[PDB]
């Protein structure tokens, strides 16, 4: 599935995941497209923090489900 | 916040239709919202009040009849963007009871 | 004897109490000046979420305390 992150800076990251991904992986491919380490990554789904060991459906983010970024230091 | 994308993607549980006097009165209140209510309204029923890539009618929005009249609040969950509305015996109350519950209401 | 209920808005709840007041009846006082059934309210006084069943002595509150109230609404 797809899936879009906006930043503070309004840019948006499209990221392609699958359902069953853990949120280390999405900042991990974030890390990858744009090269902010994950520890400064702060992912909001539905106003919740996510949390690094649940996976994307545990937040029902399904497809093309928009998450938040915001840099976490 | 495009709030006729979202009306235009909106489902209806437990009962209400788009046909249903308390829906009617309730777009009634949401479209004539301040963009300050129409933030809130959408922190609360979503989680945040920043629209989504693609626009407010990504949301999906569902709202379901949360039973008969009373005077208990809307409440929602917004890993769904459910938003729970008793029916309500009039349009001013259906009003006065969602705009309280998006103003005093923050938390899980 | 008065106590304040602070909102999220701002706004001020002004309460007549009795110390010997459970918090059962302070919920209800609300419920009357607000229209809130007591269950989706949570009432906070120092840090600690006020629990039914004991009164407003059982946790020293005095006249002219403040309490915050907080409504269980979005529970997502």
């Amino acid at each position: 599935m797809q899936i879009f992150v906006k930043t503070l800076t309004g840019k948006t990251i499209t990221l392609e995941v699958e359902p069953s991904d853990t949120i280390e992986n999405v900042k991990a491919k974030i890390q990858d497209k744009e090269g902010i380490p994950p520890d400064q990554q702060r992912l909001i789904f539905a106003g919740k923090q996510l949390e690094d060991g649940r996976t994307l459906s545990d937040y029902n983010i399904q497809k093309e489900s928009t998450l938040h970024l915001v840099l976490r230091l | 916040l495009d709030f006729q994308a979202l009306e235009e993607t909106t489902e209806y549980d437990g009962g209400y239709t788009r046909d249903s006097v308390l829906i009617r009165e309730f777009w009634e209140i949401v479209h004539s919202f301040t963009d300050e209510q129409k933030r809130l309204f959408l922190q609360f029923t979503t989680g945040t009040d920043r629209a989504p890539v693609g626009g407010l009618g990504k949301l999906k929005m569902i709202i379901a009849k949360n039973g008969p009249d009373t005077e208990r609040l809307p409440t929602s969950h917004t890993c769904f963007n459910v938003l729970l509305l008793p029916e309500y015996s009039s349009k001013e109350k259906l009003k006065e009871r969602l705009l309280k519950a998006i103003t005093y209401a923050k938390g899980f």
